[PDB]
Parts: C-alpha cells; structure tokens; sequence
RNA sequence: AGGACCGAACCGACUAAUGUCGAAAAAUUAGCGGAUGACUUGUGGCUGGGGGUGAAAGGCCAAUCAAACCGGGAGAUAGCU
RNA sequence: ACACAGGUGGUCAGGUAGAGAAUACCAAGGCGCUUGAGAGAACUCGGGUGAAGGAACUAGGCAAAAUGGUGCCGUAACUUC
RNA sequence: AAUUCCUUGUCGGGUAAGUUCCGACCUGCACGAAUGGCGUAAUGAUGGCCAGGCUGUCUCCACCCGAGACUCAGUGAAAU
RNA sequence: CGAUGUCGGCUCAUCACAUCCUGGGGCUGAAGUAGGUCCCAAGGGUAUGGCUGUUCGCCAUUUAAAGUGGUACGCGAGCUGGGUUUAGAACGUCGUGAGACAGUUCGGUCCCUAUCUGCCGUGGGCGCUGGAGAACUGAGGGGGGCUGCUCCUAGUACGAGAGGACCGGAGUGGACGCAUCACUGGUGUUCGGGUUGUCAUGCCAAUGGCACUGCCCGGUAGCUAAAUGCGGAAGAGAUAAGUGCUGAAAGCAUCUAAGCACGAAACUUGCCCCGAGAUGAGUUCUCCCUGACUCCUUGAGAGUCCUGAAGGAACGUUGAAGACGACGACGUUGAUAGGCCGGGUGUGUAAGCGCAGCGAUGCGUUGAGCUAACCGGUACUAAUGAACCGUGAGGCUUAACCU
C-alpha cells in the first residue's frame, strides 16, 4: 500500500537504490498504489555508476508490497519489502536490464510483459 | 455497543471485580447462604458453580485449581468433602437466587443468594 | 448558558408533568400465609411461593 | 414475486475453477399465501404470506381467527407482496423458493444491525478534527452547525449525531448462485442486511 | 448451525495430510495462463495455521532469490493441490512470527524426530 | 580543586494537557532547570509611603501599587451619566 | 472563608532487590480518602494496542513515540589545551 | 543583518518544489567601533534551519480499559 | 461604545450562476484530432504537496475539472491563536528627552453546566367518535444522480501524408455512498502461555497478589477498515437552447400566427428510505362485547346492585434492541438467561508420580491440561396461582330497499 512519501527499495538493476514516492497516478484523490500500479518517483539515494543519477523524477511500477496482494481464491501474498521497477516517463519500458527479486501474477498485462520475462520468479 | 457480549462491569476495574467474586465465593460457600445486591449475584453464578463441578471430581490437580481460584483452604476443605459429593445427582443449577426487597440505604434491589440444599 | 428571560408556572407545570411516578397496584399474596410482597420478591417476615427460605 | 426468510450467517463456495466467492446462506421455508387482496375489494392487486411457526398460545385471537379464514398453520409474521398484473395466485398456496431457480439476480431487503446512538464520525464520516496542537475538548466532536444572523438556524436535514441501524436498507442485485429445494435454502452472493436470525424479504430483482 | 455445517462439511476434502506450524513445507499450487493448467511449487517454513473447519489456512514462509515472500493458502481451496511435509519441526509456538526478524542463522529451528 | 558533572530530598517554575461558578482568587498530572553555592531554610531583628526595598520588571511593600492601607479635610469637585 | 486534592520547621530511618533517603514489593504501624446502586450510547477526561506508510500533520515533530543500566573497545571538526 | 523600505534583490548550496535556512555579492532607504566593532571554544528549559532514529501528529481512524456523561435513591447550587 | 470578539487555518457546510469538468447546442479563419467564441444547462463532481502567519501568489506533481462569488470578507457559548492590537526586551530610524514607527525582531491566561428558537434523534399524552390486533395504500418529505482509462466497430469515415473520429457495445479503475464479517488484517485489561522484581499461602513444588494488563507473545466472540459485496441506472412524460415539417396575412418566402415532430446530467416519474397527527386522522382483514331498576330541571340525564370479555399493562427471564423510554423474543402446555454436557476455537505437551543428569534442566504418560462473549442438545436454577387496567350492541339527521 504505498503513497505519498513512502520510499521503497528498487527491484531493477538502473542505479537507484532507494526512491520516494512523490504522487500516485490514474485519478484523482487516489490514496494508495499496490500490485502493478503507476506511481510517480524520486530517487533519494543513487549508486555511483548508474543509469539514473540522484534527485531525478520519473515513473515506476509497484512490483512487492509489504501489505500484500490477494488472489481470486480469497489467498493473500505478503512480502518482506516495498520495492519498484523504474520507468521512461512518456516512453514507458522499464531501465534496468535485469530484475532482482519475485514479482506478482497481476503485474501481468501485456506492457509490463518485459519485466516478468527478465524477472527470475512468478 | 456489547453486541453478543458478556460480563457485567459493576462500575469496577478488572482486578478489583476478579478478586470481589473471589472473597464472595469465599463468603458463599462458608455460610451456604447471602445477601447481596441483584446483579452481584447473577454474576456470582458464573464464579461459585465452575468451583461446585470442579469439586466432583476429587483430585490434587482439581484441589489446585479450586485453590488458584478462591484462595482458601478452608473453602476447598468444605468443598470437595461435602459439596462435591452432595452435588452429584445435580447436574447444573447449584444456586439459587432469591429477590428480597431494596437495600435501604441507597435503594439497590437485594437478592439472596444461596446452594440448593439448606438441610 | 443561562436563561434570557424567566419561565412561568405553566412551563415549570408542563414540564413536571411527566415526573408524577406510577403506584405498583400489583401486590402479590403468598399462597400460605397470605401475605403481600411484592411479585418475585420474598416475603417481609421470610416466604416465597408458600415456602420459606430465610432465617 | 418474493419471498420471506430467516438469514442464517455467511459462508463461501469454491467453485470448480478455483474462485472462493462469499455467500449468504438464507432459510426460505414455504410461504404460504394467506389473503389475496384485489382492486374489487381493495383498491390493489396483491397477496399477503407468511412463514415459520408460532406456539398455539402466543398467537392472538385477533391474528388466530385471521389464519382460520384462510385454512393455514399460524406462521411467525406477516408481509405482503405486489402482484405483477398477469400473475394471480389463490388462498392457502405454498410457494416454496424454486420460484428463483429461473432468476439469477435479486434484491434482498432487511433491517440492519443496530448501532445505537452514533456520533457524526460514525453516523456520517465526519473527520475527526486534530487529536493534539492545542485542540480543546473537541477531537469527535461535529464543529460549526451553520453559518451566522443571516439564516439565523440550523437547516432541516443536517448531519448530526443519533440513532444508526436498526432501519429497514434494501441491498440491490446480489447474484443467486445456489438455490436448494431439498432443505429450502436460497444462497445469495456477498452480505446483505441484519445479524443471523433476522428476516429477509427476498425479491427478483428490480433493475433489468 | 446444521444448515451451515452441512454446506461447509461437504466441501472439505477428506484428505488433508495433518502438519504442524514449524515444519518445512512444499505446497503444490495450480496456475493459469489463459488455456495452460500449471503447478507450481512452493518449499518454506509453516509460520502459523488456522483451524475454522472449510475457512482453515496457514501462512507459508520462504526467503527466495532476494528477499522474503509470506504465502497464505486457504487450505480446502481447489487451488491448493498437494501439501507435501518434509523436515517437522520442534518448536513451541503456535505462531511463528518471530521468524519476520531472524533471518539466515537465527531463522532455522530444531526438528523434532519425536 | 571546582559559582565542575549526573541525580533524590530541598529550591525553583520551561512545555503540554486538565481545571477556568475550579479540589485551588495561580493548583493538579506527565515530563522540566539548579541541586557545595551569587545555594536553600527556621527563629528573632532592622528599613515606611514620594518613603522603603529592588542581579531593574515600574517588580515588591499583608490576595490591593506609575505612589499601600485606616481615619480625617469631606456631603471634595463632575459644564458628565 | 469550608472536615477545602494546595502551604508548614526539627527528630526517628526495618527487610528483599538496588550505587541510593531513587524505585518496586513488604514490616512495625496506620488507613480505604463520608453519597451510593445500576446501565455499559454520543461526547469529554486519564490510559492500552494498532495493518500499510512514516511528519504527508502543523505556524512549529507541540504532543506522543523513541533513547535509557553496567563493564569493556572506540570516539571527528574545532579548541581558551 | 535582532538593522534592507523597494523585496520573495541577484547568484550559489540544500529540496520533486524553499517568501524560512546556509554561503557569497554591495545598490548600507536608515551598520560601525566601550550607548563598543569583528571574531570566539565551552555554556543555554534561548531564536532559525536541515538530517538520522522513532512514532496515531497525519493519510484515517479502529478497538479496548478506567473516571464522568445516562437511569434509580439521598442531598442540593449558580450566573441570568 | 452600560463591549456586535476583527486576519488566516481546522471542522462543518449552504446558496447563487456571471459554468472549471461532465451534458445539450449554433457560428467557425470547423477536413479529422484538438480547439476558438457564443447560446441552454446549477444534477453531481471540483487536488496533494514545497515556501510564507498568510488570504493571494509562485513553484513541483497530478486531474475529467482543480470554477467565480454570497453567506457578520459563513462558521472562536464549535477548535486553534501562527498574524494583528496590552504589559518584557532589542535593532534600525525620529526625538534634547519621556517615548514613538500598517518598520523589523524574540516572549506573551481565548471564560460559560443551554431557558427559548433551530436542528438530529427518541418517547409519553390525547385524538382519529363502540373497543382491540394486524397488514397495507399512498398525499407529502428525504436520500441517491461524479467519472477516468482500456478494447470492439476501426486503423473504418476524414486526411496527399502525419495523425485519426462521431453514433452505439463490452470490460476494468479512482473518488463518494450503503451494507457486511465469509475472507485479509486490527482490536480483544473477561482465554492460554512465557518471564523480571517482591510479598503471601508453614516450607519444597505449585499457585496467587502488586509493580500502567508489571513487561511481553499469541488469541475466541463482538466491534471494525486498510478487508468483500452492491450502488449512480436503462426506460417513459413534459421541456431549454437548438433543430425541424406542412402554412396564410404578404398569388412568392418563413419553424408558427391555427396545427404537427424531435430535442439535455436540469424539471416530473422510475431506484431507495420516512410516511394517515395526511385533524383531508384513508383502506382491507380478523377479533370482542346482546341484564335488571327506581330517581326525574324525561336529560347524548344520573345512579344502585349484577357483570368485566377481546385485549393490554405491569412483574420476571432477557436480546446481534437500547442513554432512558421504546422495540423484539420468552414465562413451565417453557430453551428467554444462567448452568451443565458434547463439540469448536484459542493457547501449545498442565499437575503429580517414574526414569536420565551432580545441578539447572530434560524425557516419558502427552497434542496433554486449561479454555470468555461461539455452535448443538439437556429444565438442574430462575422466569407464580392470581390480583391491576380495559366493560354490557355503539348518537342524530337525511338517503337506497328487504317486512
Ligand atoms: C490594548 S490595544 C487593544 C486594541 C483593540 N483590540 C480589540 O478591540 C483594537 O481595536
Ligand atoms: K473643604
Ligand atoms: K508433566
Ligand atoms: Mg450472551
Ligand atoms: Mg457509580
Ligand atoms: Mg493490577
Ligand atoms: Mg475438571
Ligand atoms: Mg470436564
Ligand atoms: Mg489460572
Ligand atoms: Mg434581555
Ligand atoms: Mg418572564
Ligand atoms: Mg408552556
Ligand atoms: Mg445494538
Ligand atoms: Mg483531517
Ligand atoms: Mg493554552
Ligand atoms: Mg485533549
Ligand atoms: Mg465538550
Ligand atoms: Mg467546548
Ligand atoms: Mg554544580
Ligand atoms: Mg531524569
Ligand atoms: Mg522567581
Ligand atoms: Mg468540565
Ligand atoms: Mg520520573
Ligand atoms: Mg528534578
Ligand atoms: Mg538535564
Ligand atoms: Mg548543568
Ligand atoms: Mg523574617
Ligand atoms: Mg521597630
Ligand atoms: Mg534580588
Ligand atoms: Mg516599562
Ligand atoms: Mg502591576
Ligand atoms: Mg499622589
Ligand atoms: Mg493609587
Ligand atoms: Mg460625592
Ligand atoms: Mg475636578
Ligand atoms: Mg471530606
Ligand atoms: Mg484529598
Ligand atoms: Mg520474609
Ligand atoms: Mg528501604
Ligand atoms: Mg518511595
Ligand atoms: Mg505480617
Ligand atoms: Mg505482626
Ligand atoms: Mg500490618
Ligand atoms: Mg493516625
Ligand atoms: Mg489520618
Ligand atoms: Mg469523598
Ligand atoms: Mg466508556
Ligand atoms: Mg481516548
Ligand atoms: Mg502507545
Ligand atoms: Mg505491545
Ligand atoms: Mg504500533
Ligand atoms: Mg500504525
Ligand atoms: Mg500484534
Ligand atoms: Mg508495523
Ligand atoms: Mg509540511
Ligand atoms: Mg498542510
Ligand atoms: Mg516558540
Ligand atoms: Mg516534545
Ligand atoms: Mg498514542
Ligand atoms: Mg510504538
Ligand atoms: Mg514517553
Ligand atoms: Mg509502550
Ligand atoms: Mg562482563
Ligand atoms: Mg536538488
Ligand atoms: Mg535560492
Ligand atoms: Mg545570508
Ligand atoms: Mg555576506
Ligand atoms: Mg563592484
Ligand atoms: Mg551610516
Ligand atoms: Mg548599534
Ligand atoms: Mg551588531
Ligand atoms: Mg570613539
Ligand atoms: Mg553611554
Ligand atoms: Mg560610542
Ligand atoms: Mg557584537
Ligand atoms: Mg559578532
Ligand atoms: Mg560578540
Ligand atoms: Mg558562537
Ligand atoms: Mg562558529
Ligand atoms: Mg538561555
Ligand atoms: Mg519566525
Ligand atoms: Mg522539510
Ligand atoms: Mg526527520
Ligand atoms: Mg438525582
Ligand atoms: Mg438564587
Ligand atoms: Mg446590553
Ligand atoms: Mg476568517
Ligand atoms: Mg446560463
Ligand atoms: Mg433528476
Ligand atoms: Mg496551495
Ligand atoms: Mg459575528
Ligand atoms: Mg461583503
Ligand atoms: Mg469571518
Ligand atoms: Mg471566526
Ligand atoms: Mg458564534
Ligand atoms: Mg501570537
Ligand atoms: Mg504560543
Ligand atoms: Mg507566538
Ligand atoms: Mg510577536
Ligand atoms: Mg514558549
Ligand atoms: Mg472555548
Ligand atoms: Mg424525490
Ligand atoms: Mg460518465
Ligand atoms: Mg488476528
Ligand atoms: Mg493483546
Ligand atoms: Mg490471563
Ligand atoms: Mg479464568
Ligand atoms: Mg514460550
Ligand atoms: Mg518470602
Ligand atoms: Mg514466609
Ligand atoms: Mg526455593
Ligand atoms: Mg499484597
Ligand atoms: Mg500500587
Ligand atoms: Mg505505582
Ligand atoms: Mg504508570
Ligand atoms: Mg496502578
Ligand atoms: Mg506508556
Ligand atoms: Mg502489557
Ligand atoms: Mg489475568
Ligand atoms: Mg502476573
Ligand atoms: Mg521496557
Ligand atoms: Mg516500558
Ligand atoms: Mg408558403
Ligand atoms: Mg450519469
Ligand atoms: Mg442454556
Ligand atoms: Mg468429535
Ligand atoms: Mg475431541
Ligand atoms: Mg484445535
Ligand atoms: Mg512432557
Ligand atoms: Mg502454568
Ligand atoms: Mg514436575
Ligand atoms: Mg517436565
Ligand atoms: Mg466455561
Ligand atoms: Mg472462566
Ligand atoms: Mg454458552
Ligand atoms: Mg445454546
């Protein structure tokens, strides 16, 4: 259930290491973001090399939540870390290459289809 | 809202209201018979019976729960030699509760309350 | 906070009204000694439903 | 038409696929049509049932005799249904629940649990004004009530504190997903109205 | 109620291999991918079950590639197709939530061998 | 050794809430500062009203202070209500 | 002004834990605070716990939460050393 | 600038975004040398700002435990 | 002026239309996409942040949109007190000085238990014309009305290309609302366990008290949101702007003067709730009551004895009902509460005894013991025979027809 403020590890491997959320997109008066929504980012702590340089805004996608994901069967999926993939703004597609850590079934909707192929788990 | 929800408070907080039904207990099954207030002694149903089928079974461990509940070894010796035997036949509704006018100095409604012998 | 200008009688009756208490006009008498009590409750001298069951 | 029955809690169905969809479980025993009222009599088309069972004793004379017109068992209440103009049912009929085994969506209507006295953070989901930063006596409490000399009151219909629940709510086009004859059971999707044992106006629903 | 057990009794299925919270656990799961009906496995540690008759389940701890990944399965679910137990393990708890914060050296517990 | 350090008694009174016809004409609860010194406290003295005293705020001088209180001039005076 | 949650100097100093006249639980001894009895709404007051986030609150992290002991390893700028 | 009006001066730093803050510039309306000027370690229930940690402060309130509120009996005010 | 508390924030709103979005239209320098302006339209909806006391503003990032106003520049007997306006202190400037300055700076008590109106709830009284119990009807009143993105038609019309639809159909989101506890969680001082200090039960063992529930770990029922369902409608009637069709006065022309048809989230219904005190007190159904007598201002007169039904109240046991009333269930011809019994759940292998080990401790009987609000049975306890209230065919005037 991330929102406004929360900051979250980075599933990629773009450069960032830590990145705050500044807004959650798609509606108006939206709280909250989870599963494989769009979120707005800022990087608040970067690797030297990286792709992505520190205090840089652009778009990420939600990929573990710490509350979870529910499943049709009334069955949840808790992870142990908030965590993102990192996105091209008007472009989309994600950064980073490859893809640390699981990553849910309802991320699966035909533009995110690069990160479960890159991804090792679900 | 106390939907489904039992247990009367008797404008006490917890401690006090655990160890009050523990001496009445105490004061029940000594003189066999008490006066107290209404709602004190329906809620004393709920204490002193548990201790009445408890006693049924005479064994140490039952001795030692009749114990860390109660508090008394007089109680328990008064227990278990007589009512756990004297309450055999009986299965259930020990006690018997008796409405007996209004207190007089602040009108609360008294009820007796006593075990199902008195012979 | 306070009155802006005083009641009369007639509120102050109005209102009182409703304090007039109700009577029991519902005395028991029990079976053996014919005594009146109130119902569900003993017997001042010591009875309930013909039988006594107080010193 | 609709039928009268007993809520009986919530459970699930795992249906074959692998979805767990929740149900409410309703007891519909016969309903058993007492008086047809009619626009030569009343003014209106319509039937009037009733289920259950009472104790030969509890019942009223009043109410005794009523039943005794009609040749039925006293059931435990009374309602009344609206005739669909085409239809027309006689005096003394049961209408067990395989009246739903054609309709997949229905309307049940029931009172709902009552919350008692609730203030306007319950009752009307006021938010709560600032529980510290100097505030006094006054975190769940409503705040202004209207605005000054000019309407000089309170208008009519404002959100205040007082009684929630225990008013009759109609929750609309739940998705029948069993209807048993055997043990006359009717097995709504997702929750409607009222704690277990109170009773539910059943109905087709309205809306197609 | 009668009318409630009966509905919920008839669904349970009569096959359920009686494990303990503690113990290591692969969990055979069905997925869909449009037409295709895989299983997928799931090896971790049982962290905690809960007995409701039809509404039971259990909470499945694994620490994949990366980090940890809390799993809870309704256990008379369709979905569910075989729980299969391996180590079982000596621990006096009902649930281990403890485990959230051990991890690595601190996070493995005794067998029971009983 | 120390107008040293932390910290109870004791002395103070920074924040907050409570109370605001109060339990109380300045307090309570939770924290807060000093705590061998320019410390604090008991007992008894001295300083008196344009006077005292004041690490100075016009602070304090018996719940009263940019001039105390009680009595007297005195029924001051009031183009004002 | 009251049988008023406040003010009032000196003396005596038990036990177990503790550095201690802190604190906890007890002794000797003394009290249960002079309206009670019910119910267990909003709301108020003093508290407890809280998913996910973690100052986005607000004038301001006010208030809460947090840190907390003892022994040892280690401890930067700057410095009137 | 505890001094700056014009002003949120301009440039830089910090922030996704900084009328506050830190550094610099001089255009000092109206600093300035014992009514002291500029530095300054240590000290502050001191003023401003930032970063960790921690949190019901907040998103967004939920439940719970006690004291009142509510009903019964006794006593019984007040401002107006 | 014998006091009408002045900015801003919070909470709570409400109205206007000079409309920001959504809706309907004309003209376009309208090919389509998107616009531009004007007309009709007030049903609903209408940011979160950084800076500053701010209103405003600027900036960042969103949105379908981030409307303009009124309401004592709405709202301090609803909260705050950052700002402005008490006393302290300082800077700059002005003044010989006391002091002064919409100049700046640091610090600075926000009182009130609601009589009346109003409002949200909730009863009692009488009425509704013989009394009682039900179930309706519906005058009237209230709630609700937001909307994105993604496909299909279709890469079709349009367009040289780039780009790219109208009109209809489907899915899935946000915000808001209603319900609910099966799921996911929270809570759970009334259940189980671990453990620190210390007292107590003679002591060991085992328990209990107290230390915020001493600290913690799980947690049943309930309540509940972050959890899961459902909702806004489609449809008709009458319309606005607008569009039209026949058609004179005006041998033509014109949407209109007669006549006739379309035409929007507005209006009236449809959906939901309250609702016959709707005194205009409505209806249908059922139930209950059919005895004498003097007195006489012979009056819808008043009493005397005889009769008191339907029903209700009270009292009790009580409830997923509830501040109190009320509302529902039950009162022995009885499962209303408590108990008990059997589960279920929860916690996690009790106590004692035996063996292992020097001891802490371990192991076996043992998934044991203990289990609140849970589910199903069982009259063991408590819901009393009665007394209390409530009566004895129901006025008159007209009218339609059986003796
Ligand atoms: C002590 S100065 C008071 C100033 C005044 N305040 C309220 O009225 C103005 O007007
Ligand atoms: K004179
Ligand atoms: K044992
Ligand atoms: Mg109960
Ligand atoms: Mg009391
Ligand atoms: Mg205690
Ligand atoms: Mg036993
Ligand atoms: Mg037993
Ligand atoms: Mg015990
Ligand atoms: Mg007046
Ligand atoms: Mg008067
Ligand atoms: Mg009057
Ligand atoms: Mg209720
Ligand atoms: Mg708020
Ligand atoms: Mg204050
Ligand atoms: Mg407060
Ligand atoms: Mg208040
Ligand atoms: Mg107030
Ligand atoms: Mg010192
Ligand atoms: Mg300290
Ligand atoms: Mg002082
Ligand atoms: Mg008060
Ligand atoms: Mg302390
Ligand atoms: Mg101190
Ligand atoms: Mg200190
Ligand atoms: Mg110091
Ligand atoms: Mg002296
Ligand atoms: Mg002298
Ligand atoms: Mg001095
Ligand atoms: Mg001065
Ligand atoms: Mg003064
Ligand atoms: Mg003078
Ligand atoms: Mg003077
Ligand atoms: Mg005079
Ligand atoms: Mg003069
Ligand atoms: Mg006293
Ligand atoms: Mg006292
Ligand atoms: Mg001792
Ligand atoms: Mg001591
Ligand atoms: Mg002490
Ligand atoms: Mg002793
Ligand atoms: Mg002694
Ligand atoms: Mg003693
Ligand atoms: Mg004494
Ligand atoms: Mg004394
Ligand atoms: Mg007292
Ligand atoms: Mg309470
Ligand atoms: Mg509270
Ligand atoms: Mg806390
Ligand atoms: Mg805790
Ligand atoms: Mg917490
Ligand atoms: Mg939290
Ligand atoms: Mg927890
Ligand atoms: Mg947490
Ligand atoms: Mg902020
Ligand atoms: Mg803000
Ligand atoms: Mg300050
Ligand atoms: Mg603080
Ligand atoms: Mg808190
Ligand atoms: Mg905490
Ligand atoms: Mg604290
Ligand atoms: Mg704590
Ligand atoms: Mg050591
Ligand atoms: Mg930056
Ligand atoms: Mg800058
Ligand atoms: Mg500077
Ligand atoms: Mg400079
Ligand atoms: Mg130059
Ligand atoms: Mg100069
Ligand atoms: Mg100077
Ligand atoms: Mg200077
Ligand atoms: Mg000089
Ligand atoms: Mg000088
Ligand atoms: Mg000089
Ligand atoms: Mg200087
Ligand atoms: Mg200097
Ligand atoms: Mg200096
Ligand atoms: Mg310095
Ligand atoms: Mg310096
Ligand atoms: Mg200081
Ligand atoms: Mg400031
Ligand atoms: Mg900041
Ligand atoms: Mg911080
Ligand atoms: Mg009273
Ligand atoms: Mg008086
Ligand atoms: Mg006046
Ligand atoms: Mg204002
Ligand atoms: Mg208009
Ligand atoms: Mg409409
Ligand atoms: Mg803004
Ligand atoms: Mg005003
Ligand atoms: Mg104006
Ligand atoms: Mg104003
Ligand atoms: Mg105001
Ligand atoms: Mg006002
Ligand atoms: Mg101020
Ligand atoms: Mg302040
Ligand atoms: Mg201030
Ligand atoms: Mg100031
Ligand atoms: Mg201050
Ligand atoms: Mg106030
Ligand atoms: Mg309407
Ligand atoms: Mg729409
Ligand atoms: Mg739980
Ligand atoms: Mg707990
Ligand atoms: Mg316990
Ligand atoms: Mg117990
Ligand atoms: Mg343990
Ligand atoms: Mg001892
Ligand atoms: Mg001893
Ligand atoms: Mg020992
Ligand atoms: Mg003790
Ligand atoms: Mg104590
Ligand atoms: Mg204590
Ligand atoms: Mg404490
Ligand atoms: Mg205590
Ligand atoms: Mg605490
Ligand atoms: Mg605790
Ligand atoms: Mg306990
Ligand atoms: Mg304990
Ligand atoms: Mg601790
Ligand atoms: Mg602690
Ligand atoms: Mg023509
Ligand atoms: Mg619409
Ligand atoms: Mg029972
Ligand atoms: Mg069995
Ligand atoms: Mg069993
Ligand atoms: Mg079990
Ligand atoms: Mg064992
Ligand atoms: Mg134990
Ligand atoms: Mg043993
Ligand atoms: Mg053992
Ligand atoms: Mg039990
Ligand atoms: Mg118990
Ligand atoms: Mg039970
Ligand atoms: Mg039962």
């Amino acid at each position: 259930m991330i929102q406004e403020q929360t900051m979250l590890n980075v599933a990629d491997n773009s450069g960032a290491r830590r990145v705050m959320c500044i807004k959650v997109l798609g509606g108006s008066h939206r709280r909250y973001a989870g599963v494989g929504d769009i979120i707005k980012i800022t990087i608040k702590e970067a690797i030297p090399r990286g792709k992505v340089k520190k205090g840089d805004v652009l778009k990420a996608v939600v990929v573990r939540t710490k509350k979870g994901v529910r499943r049709p069967d009334g069955s949840v999926i808790r992870f142990d870390g908030n965590a993102c993939v990192l996105l091209n703004n008007n472009s989309e597609q994600p950064i980073g290459t490859r893809i640390f850590g699981p990553v849910t079934r309802e991320l699966r909707s035909e533009k995110f289809m690069k990160i479960i192929s890159l991804a090792p788990e679900v | 809202m106390r939907h489904r929800k039992s247990g009367r408070q008797l404008n006490r907080n917890s401690s006090h209201r655990q160890a009050m039904f523990r001496n009445m207990a105490g004061s029940l099954v000594r003189h066999e018979i008490i006066k107290t207030t209404l709602p004190k002694a329906k809620e004393l149903r709920r204490v002193v019976e548990p201790l009445i089928t408890l006693a049924k079974t005479d064994s140490v461990a039952n001795r030692r729960l009749a114990f860390a509940r109660t508090r008394d070894n007089e109680i328990v010796a008064k227990l278990f030699n007589e009512l756990g035997p004297r309450f055999a036949s009986r299965a259930g509704g020990y006690t018997r509760i008796l409405k007996c006018g209004f207190r007089a100095g602040d009108n609360a409604p008294m009820a007796y309350i006593e075990l199902v012998d008195r012979s | 906070a306070v009155q802006q200008n005083k009641p009369t009688r007639s509120k102050r009756g109005m209102r009182r009204s409703h304090d007039a208490l109700t009577a029991v006009t519902s005395l028991s008498v029990d079976k053996t000694s014919g005594e009146k009590h109130l119902r569900h409750h003993i017997t001042a001298d010591g009875y309930y439903r013909g039988r006594k069951v107080i010193a | 038409i609709g039928l009268v029955g007993k809520k009986v809690g919530m459970t699930r169905i795992f249906t074959e696929d692998g979805v767990s969809i929740p149900v409410t479980v309703i007891e519909v025993e016969a309903n058993r049509v007492t008086q047809v009222k009619d626009l030569a009599n009343d003014g209106y088309r319509a039937i009037q049932v009733t289920t259950g069972a009472k104790k030969a004793n509890r019942v009223t004379k009043p109410e005794a005799g009523h039943f005794a017109k009609a040749g039925v068992e006293a059931g435990r209440g009374l309602w009344e249904f609206r005739l669909a103009e085409g239809e027309e049912f006689t005096v003394g009929q049961s209408i067990s629940v395989e009246l739903f085994a054609d309709v997949k969506k229905v309307d049940v209507t029931g009172t709902s649990k009552g919350k008692g006295f609730a203030g306007t953070v319950k009752r009307w989901n006021f938010r709560t004004q600032d529980a510290t930063h100097g505030n006094s006596l006054s975190h769940r409490v409503p705040g202004s009530i209207g605005q000054n000399q000019t309407p000089g009151k309170v208008f009519k219909g404002k959100k205040m504190a007082g009684q929630m629940g225990n008013e009759r709510v109609t929750v609309q086009s739940l998705d029948v997903v069993r209807v048993d004859a055997e043990r006359n059971l009717l097995l709504v999707k997702g929750a409607v109205p009222g704690a277990t044992g109170s009773d539910l106006i059943v109905k087709p629903a309205v809306k197609a | 109620s009668n009318i409630i057990k009966q509905l919920e009794q008839e669904q349970m299925k009569q096959d359920v291999p009686s494990f303990r919270p503690g113990d290591t656990v692969e969990v055979k799961v069905w997925v869909v991918e449009g037409s295709k009906k895989r299983l997928q496995a799931f090896e971790g540690v049982v962290i905690a079950i809960r007995n409701r008759g039809l509404h039971s389940a259990f909470t499945v701890r694994k620490i994949s590639n990366g980090e940890g990944v809390e799993r809870v399965f309704q256990t008379h679910s369709p979905v569910v197709d075989s729980i299969s137990v391996k180590r079982r393990g000596a621990v006096r708890k009902a649930k281990l939530y403890y485990l959230r914060e051990r991890t690595g050296k601190a996070a493995r517990i005794k067998e029971r061998l009983n």
